[PDB]
């Protein structure tokens, strides 16, 4: 529960969650937190962690000051930054067309060394897109959601790779920083040690050495555990410090002459220089981890230095010698090991946080640069940083990342559920990450270092499998950007409530238990061969007291999608995948339904999205419409809500929120005032509970087609409203301007019926395929009025008219805008797609009256016809449980306890011994209904309304033809199934075209669905034909249809008058390219 | 009909006979009256006319009378699909 | 993998079970455009 | 191309080939010269020299080992001994 | 190697006098059509300029070989004319091409049938046929197989 | 694994990796080995090479 209000959903489970749920979209929050130095982040920080909890933004300005110039006569430094508040409300944002954001101001402080005055200045920095409460971005008016990208930490990686020509094991390391240049050093089949750096022409690593200071008896007692170093270092052709310097600059700068200075100022300010290399924070963190470096130590500030280069030389050599263990001299002990590159450990996340960070570090260099160059040559004693400063830039990264970024995304505005599963999503790929190139088979596979991090399910099922994927519900992200998952922690055998949230390394030198693992009274353990993971992603039998820890659910690697999968582990990994992204794509219906089987999820996801109302404090329902709801707290403050009526969505859905309390009702704060498009009483509905029938039709559910009855259609039950977005812009032209007005030149005038005196259409007005919406004219005059695009039709919703008089806002070369919001309602036919949760789709093949359904021995007809061939192949029998349980709730029941609960009933509570009809349940994933249970309440299953169980004890009923009126000789599979109707609809899908809009740059339709452009007819088409010998179709294709011109109007012309159709001529692609071969003197003649 | 293709280099005489003419100015068209030049480029007289059965002249305009070639002007008044098929020739220095 | 699975989808496969069942699935869904790939290539190359 | 030949073919056609271990029985027998080589084979050092100088049939010999190893193994070989006979 | 480029011509009817090039021939217009643009601009390609420039300097040829002038500035001006002419025919193969404005190089004829935006790779791909449609199909068994 | 790769390996009249060594003549074999390798000796039966 933890709701107040709650609809009572009984539930199967038999464990206690010591752990609720956090909040789903906090990754977001968080970090947008930590972006502002918030205080809330600030005391998260302070409560447990370090001392001074150091911003985002404050650290760029940090890393960014003071600005010297060569000499150091004066400083420009930059410090305390401020979110002054925004100015407007979300709601007046995205109606005006305007972006959420707040006054960014920061102290500017300038001094003159040379006197050594201050001249401190405020500063106006720019207007911050700002971040709303439901973890999204309101950019230009529309809702854009920042993905996390999933990179590559900085570190310090090892490797192995068995040689080709050789077939000899050969090691590598590589150095990754956020800035700088790559080092990397190997150990060859020569058995000699090596180093590149910049990538360079390879080296003998002593080059390095030497440059760096070190004598060869240095070297000989750091090394010499190694005999290969020795040779490394007889081996080599330069001995003394300046020598080496002078190597490596000529194999790193060649045609510049060698200097002393040079050399030495290259290798320092290659690396040890704080401004072309640095190892971020993480990286130092990474790198001294692994080498067992700075240990039990701030980590505050750094970049490469000596030590790690050679404890990487160190680390290298022990590896291929083949142990076990390196101490440092002064470090501590580590395990010397290979890394694994897809290893969360060493893969970590990008949050909008350091997205925005990086981009506006980058603005401030650009600031940086443009001050330089006008503080050299400005009048010193006079110059206020706000002369020095010039801030578009930065304004232009921000600009330019919410815009014209791959992962400033437009929100999956569908379903609540697809936009929480938009903003919980990792991507690995975007700027910084990687491409299909790249992009090959072991980073889009599953790692036994997901579990609780990431999703094994949730993915495309295309070109982005795997690349993309969700972030578990239990999870959180370290500040690093590691994620971390939380486990219960086990002492003597015993488990504790001691919650600790570890990342993969952490989880990777323990011994971790299963959440089902039995328990009596204590958290101690009763059986001793529990079952564990170990390090390597294996997993066996173990010891009692030998656990290190445990995981707190069975649902802690699943994602808020597959968790809202009931019967999971009863179903396959395709199918569940298949289910989440097809619940993911789900249109909003008129009227919503909660699933009569569901599992403990879908109340805590709809709350968690934010397309419901939560009471903010508690009190008494004031007054309550449809517009506007009140509230009358306990403090005496009068809160009053808005709610969205008929909002149109980024893919033409309806986002209506209507109420679901009555007024002096007493309402908990937390307490839900409002559902959503796919809410019931806050709980996610996005489909119904449909009476089906497992079973073979005459044909017409063949090949994962299915049938429908039309009381679906009468009774508007799987009926959608689908809104969608019509503009035109009147601009100035050189020839005149464009005027938006009713009268047109010589057209009916009729048309000009559902215009108003602007010649906007009029709001009411029902509407059809080129018929007016708005009136628009260029001069000659012309008719460039907007009509709606074939197909599309209803009734117009809504006007929204900008222009420039009024003043709100208008791009460049505009003067005046019009969008129109016209909406269709659907009532399902036949090409619609449905499916269920379990990986079970497919389109309507025949929408049947009631009277020839199978209908049940109460006079109940069914709802929907499955067949039986496509579920065992499948492995998706989870639905079947699903329909019979739906069954056993419609229908509710009543264990007979007289004698005491039987066999099957030992580990129900008790609560589930009885419910009455309409009694919603839940069977969470992995803890849920068992088989026994339900097949024993489905013997209990009430009685209807006349004393009969239409439902055996094995959830068959002996059904009647609707047709022959005769009942088929053998019981049939009956129960209800919760389905969903799909974003793949027909008139949407569907297309035809005999003549219409041409290329006019290739002599080919204007291919596309919005150009009315036809089908295409490629390399295997023309094979195929070939092969059937047919030869004047396919000249028919290529010639007549697509290239040629005249050939297109005589054919156009001979059909439309009845004249047979003309013969070839010669081939026209042939009667041009011979004048292209005859223009290169080149005498091509055709012969007989 | 077609059975074969033959491909081969040119002569000048193949050259000179592929042709309709010889064109000896460096203009295309008159970018203020917006025609074709003569003796260059866009020609009417050996490329064709522009207009469908009007010559350059635009006198002989008519269809009624076809295969004569206005003396003032040059222009066999035809289709102006030849446009595509006709050649020209350059006798080089 | 050694430890197999040792329950069907009607009793229900456990958390783990049902883990490095994934593993075969992802692979399969990736593979399944690199195979079109290859026999579209052979066919290119006979058809040519 | 992909001929995978055994390992003792594929190294004996290659002077670059880096060994792991090296055997030499009469390895008085030897010169500064050939040391050279096999130390140019074998980087890792890991000679098992066998002989006998007294039993040297050679004018470049050895007449003590220190003389060619020292030179590539300094302080770092050991050297023992089998005295009895039977 | 050599023996190939010479029992060529030792049947080939024609003999290797056409590499030599006595006369050029011009394209008929409409492949290389100069129009003007919806609003004054105009549009052309760029064998228009290469032709023009050709003519002009045979024109200049022509007179510098009537005006009795020395050997050097005929024999100047017929390098340009070489260096023109094969720019026409493939500018870009040999030395340096012949920049336009933008510093593009003018797509000669050879550019105009090589690539896939070549007379010759065209009609081998798809050609967005006419009369044509697509939907989502279902099942029918009260039809027959035709 | 003989499948499209074997396809690829034949049309293409590629050497294959396992090549196999055929009989340029008829006759009888004599067979030899020694450590890791086979011999073999074709003595035709016309009587020749
Ligand atoms: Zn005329």
């Amino acid at each position: 529960n933890s709701v107040p209000g709650a609809p009572n959903r009984v539930s199967f489970a038999k464990l206690r969650e010591p752990l609720e749920v956090p909040g789903l979209l906090d990754v977001q929050t968080d970090s947008f937190e930590w972006l502002v130095g918030s205080d809330r982040w600030r005391q998260a920080a302070i409560d447990r962690g370090e001392e001074n909890p150091v911003g985002g933004l404050e650290e760029v300005l940090a890393e960014l000051s003071p600005i010297e110039d060569f000499s150091g006569s004066m400083s420009l430094s930059f410090s305390d930054p401020r979110f002054d508040e925004v100015k407007a409300s979300v709601d007046e944002c995205k109606d005006k067309d305007m972006t959420y954001a707040a006054p960014l101001f920061v102290t500017a402080e300038f001094i003159n060394n040379n006197t050594g005055e201050i001249k401190s200045q405020t500063v106006f920095m720019g207007d911050f897109p700002m971040m709303t409460e439901k973890g999204t971005f309101i950019i230009n008016g529309t809702e854009r959601v920042v993905v996390s990208q999933l990179v590559r930490s900085p570190g310090v990686y090892f490797d192995e790779t068995i040689d080709k020509s050789t077939e000899k094991t050969l090691h590598s390391v590589k150095v990754i920083p956020g800035r700088g240049a790559w080092l990397e050093f190997d150990v060859d089949k020569r058995d000699t040690v090596g180093v590149r750096i910049d990538r360079k022409r390879r080296q003998p690593v002593t080059v390095l050495l030497k440059a760096l200071g070190w004598t060869n008896e240095q070297i000989v007692e750091r090394f010499g555990f190694s005999e290969i170093m020795m040779g490394t270092l007889e081996k080599d052709t330069t001995s003394g410090t300046d020598e080496a310097l002078l190597d490596i600059y000529r194999k790193l700068r060649p045609g510049e002459p060698p200097t002393k200075e040079s050399a030495q100022t290259l290798l320092e300010n290659l690396f040890f220089k704080e401004k072309r290399y640095d190892l971020a924070r993480v990286g130092r963190y990474k790198v001294n981890k692994k080498l067992g470096l700075n240990a039990g130590k701030p980590i505050t500030s750094s970049t490469l230095t000596e030590e790690d280069v050679v404890a990487t030389i160190e680390y290298l050599v022990r590896l291929h010698e083949g142990q076990t263990s390196m101490t440092v001299p002064g470090g501590v002990e580590v395990p010397v090991e290979v890394d694994d590159i897809d290893h969360f450990g060493n893969r970590r996340l990008r949050t909008v946080g350091e997205l925005i960070q990086n981009q506006i570090r980058v603005g401030l260099s650009r600031m940086e640069r443009v001050v330089r160059e006008r503080m050299t040559t400005q009048d010193v004693e006079a110059i206020t940083p706000q002369t020095l400063i010039n801030i578009r830039p930065v304004v232009a990264a921000i600009k330019e990342f919410f815009g014209t970024s791959q992962l400033s995304q437009f929100m999956d505005q569908n379903n609540p559920l697809s936009g929480l599963t938009h903003k919980r999503r990792l991507s690995a790929l975007g700027p910084g990450g990687l491409s299909r190139e790249r992009a090959g088979l072991e980073v889009r596979d599953v790692h036994p270092s997901h579990y609780g991090r990431m999703c094994p399910i949730e993915t495309p099922e295309g070109p982005n499998i795997g690349l993309i994927g969700s972030l578990s519900v239990y999870a959180r992200v370290n500040p690093f950007g590691f994620i971390e998952t939380p486990y219960r922690k086990v002492e003597n055998g015993v488990v504790t409530d001691q919650i600790d949230y570890l990342t993969a390394d952490e989880e990777d030198r323990h011994v971790v238990a299963q959440a089902n693992s039995p328990t009596d009274e204590n958290g101690r353990f009763t059986e001793d061969r529990v079952m564990v993971r170990k390090k390597g992603g294996e997993v066996e039998f173990v010891s009692a007291d030998q656990v290190d820890y445990m995981d707190v659910s069975p649902r802690q690697m699943v994602s808020v999608a597959t968790a809202m999968i009931p019967f999971l582990e009863h179903d396959d990994a395709n199918r569940a995948l298949m289910g989440a992204n097809m619940q993911r794509q789900a249109v909003p219906l008129v009227r919503s339904e909660a699933p009569l089987v569901g599992t403990g999820m879908e109340l805590r996801a709809a709350i968690d999205a934010g397309d419901v109302v939560v009471a903010d404090k508690t009190g008494v329902i004031e007054e309550v419409s449809a517009d506007y709801i009140t509230v009358m707290a306990d403090d005496g403050t009068r809160q009053s809500y808005r709610l969205r009526k008929f909002a149109r969505s980024n893919h033409g859905t309806c986002a209506n929120q209507r109420p679901i309390v009555d007024a002096g009702q007493r309402v908990e704060a937390g307490q839900v005032i409002a559902d959503g498009p796919c809410t019931q009483n806050g709980e996610m509905a996005l489909g119904k509970n449909l009476l089906v029938a497992i079973m073979p039709w005459e044909g017409h559910n063949y090949e994962d087609a299915i049938i429908l009855s039309n009381r679906l259609v009468e009774e508007d039950v799987l009926t959608s409203i689908h809104i969608e977005e019509h503009e035109i812009d009147a601009r100035d032209t050189k020839l005149g301007a464009e005027e938006i007005t009713r009268d047109i030149p010589n057209v009916s005038d009729e048309v000009l019926a559902d215009l108003d005196e602007r010649g906007i259409v009029r709001i009411g007005a029902e509407v059809r395929d080129g018929d007016i919406l708005v009136g628009k004219v260029t001069p000659k005059v012309r008719d460039t009025s907007l009509k709606v695009p074939h197909g599309e039709s209803g009734k117009v919703i809504g006007i929204r008219v900008f222009s420039r008089e009024d003043d709100d806002e208008l791009p460049a070369g505009v003067n005046e805008l019009v969008r129109v919001y016209v909406a269709q309602k659907r009532k399902i036919s036949d090409g619609d797609k449905l499916a269920g949760r379990h990986g079970n789709k497919g389109v309507i093949g025949k929408i049947l009256p009631v009277e020839d359904m199978p209908f049940l021995p109460d006079g109940t007809p069914v709802d929907i016809i499955l067949n039986t061939h496509g579920v065992p192949r499948r492995m998706n029998i989870g639905q079947i449980l699903e329909t019979h349980l739906g069954w056993v709730a419609k229908a509710g029941w009543n264990i007979d306890v007289a004698a005491g609960v039987p066999d099957w009933a030992s580990k129900l509570p008790e609560e589930l011994y009885s419910a009455p009809a309409d009694s919603t349940v839940a069977t969470p994933v992995f803890d849920g209904a068992q088989e026994g249970e339900l097949a024993g309440l489905l013997g209990s299953t009430l009685p209807n309304r006349d004393g009969e169980v239409m439902v055996d004890a094995d959830g068959k009923s002996t059904l009647f033809d609707g047709r022959s009126g005769e009942p088929f000789p053998y019981p049939v599979t009956v129960g209800y199934m919760y389905i969903l109707k799909l974003h793949h609809l027909v008139d949407d899908k569907i297309h035809a075209r005999s003549t219409g809009p041409y290329s006019m740059i290739t002599q080919q339709p204007l291919g596309g669905k919005a150009q009315f452009g036809g089908q295409r007819f490629g390399e295997m088409e023309c094979w195929a034909m070939q092969a059937y010998g047919a030869a004047y179709t396919l000249q028919e294709l290529l010639t007549i249809k697509s290239d040629d011109t005249v050939g297109r109007v005589k054919v156009y012309e001979a059909i439309v008058k009845g004249e047979n159709i003309p013969e070839p001529g010669i081939p026209e692609s042939f009667k041009v390219l011979l004048k292209e071969l005859q223009s290169l003197c080149l005498n091509v003649e055709v012969l007989s | 009909f077609f059975d074969e293709l033959r491909i081969g280099l040119a002569t000048a005489d193949d050259i000179r006979n592929w042709s309709y003419g010889e064109v000896k100015k460096p203009e295309t068209i008159n970018y203020r009256t917006l025609k074709p030049e003569k003796d260059g480029l866009f020609c009417e007289k050996i490329f064709g006319p522009t207009r469908d059965w009007e010559c350059y002249c635009g006198k002989y305009k008519r269809v009624r009378f076809k295969g004569i070639i206005c003396e003032r002007c040059g222009v066999e008044v035809t289709r102006a699909k030849v446009r595509r098929e006709r050649m020209g020739h350059i006798e080089l220095a | 993998i050694p430890r197999p699975i040792k329950s069907s989808f009607r009793e229900g496969l456990t958390v783990l079970e049902y883990f490095i069942n994934t593993h075969g699935a992802r692979k399969g869904l990736a593979d399944t455009a690199l195979r079109t790939a290859d026999s579209g290539y052979l066919t290119r190359r006979l058809v040519d | 191309e992909q001929d995978n030949r055994e390992l003792s073919e594929r190294a004996a056609a290659d002077r670059e080939w880096t060994y792991g271990h090296v055997v030499v029985d009469e390895a008085q027998e030897l010169s500064e010269m050939d040391w050279r080589l096999l130390m140019r084979r074998c980087p890792r050092r890991s000679f098992t020299i066998v002989g006998d100088l007294a039993q040297r049939r050679s004018p470049a010999g050895a007449r003590s080992w220190g003389a060619m190893l020292d030179s590539y193994v300094p302080g770092r070989w050991v050297y023992k001994s089998l005295s009895v006979n039977y | 190697k050599r023996l190939k480029v010479v029992a060529a011509f030792q049947q080939s009817g024609n003999s290797p006098m056409g590499m030599v090039l006595d006369a050029v021939p011009v394209i008929p217009p409409e492949l290389r059509p100069m129009v003007q643009l919806d609003g004054g601009r105009f549009a052309t390609s760029d064998l228009n300029d290469l032709y023009r420039r050709v003519i002009n300097r045979n024109n200049r040829l022509k007179r510098l070989i009537d005006l009795g002038a020395p050997e050097i500035i005929v024999n100047n001006e017929k390098r340009m004319l070489q260096e023109s002419v094969d720019a026409l025919f493939d500018n870009g193969r040999r030395g340096r091409p012949v920049t336009g404005p933008g510093n593009r190089p003018l797509k000669s004829l050879s550019d105009l049938l090589k690539g896939k935006q070549g007379r010759f790779r065209q009609n081998l791909l798809g050609k967005r046929v006419d009369y044509s449609g697509r939907s989502v199909i279902v099942v029918g068994p009260q039809l027959k197989l035709h | 694994v003989g499948g499209l790769p074997r396809v690829q390996e034949l049309f293409e009249a590629r050497v294959p990796r396992n090549k196999a060594p055929i009989a340029d003549v008829a006759g009888r074999v004599r067979l030899e080995e020694s450590d890791k390798f086979f011999k073999i000796t074709i003595v035709p039966d016309d009587g020749g090479e």
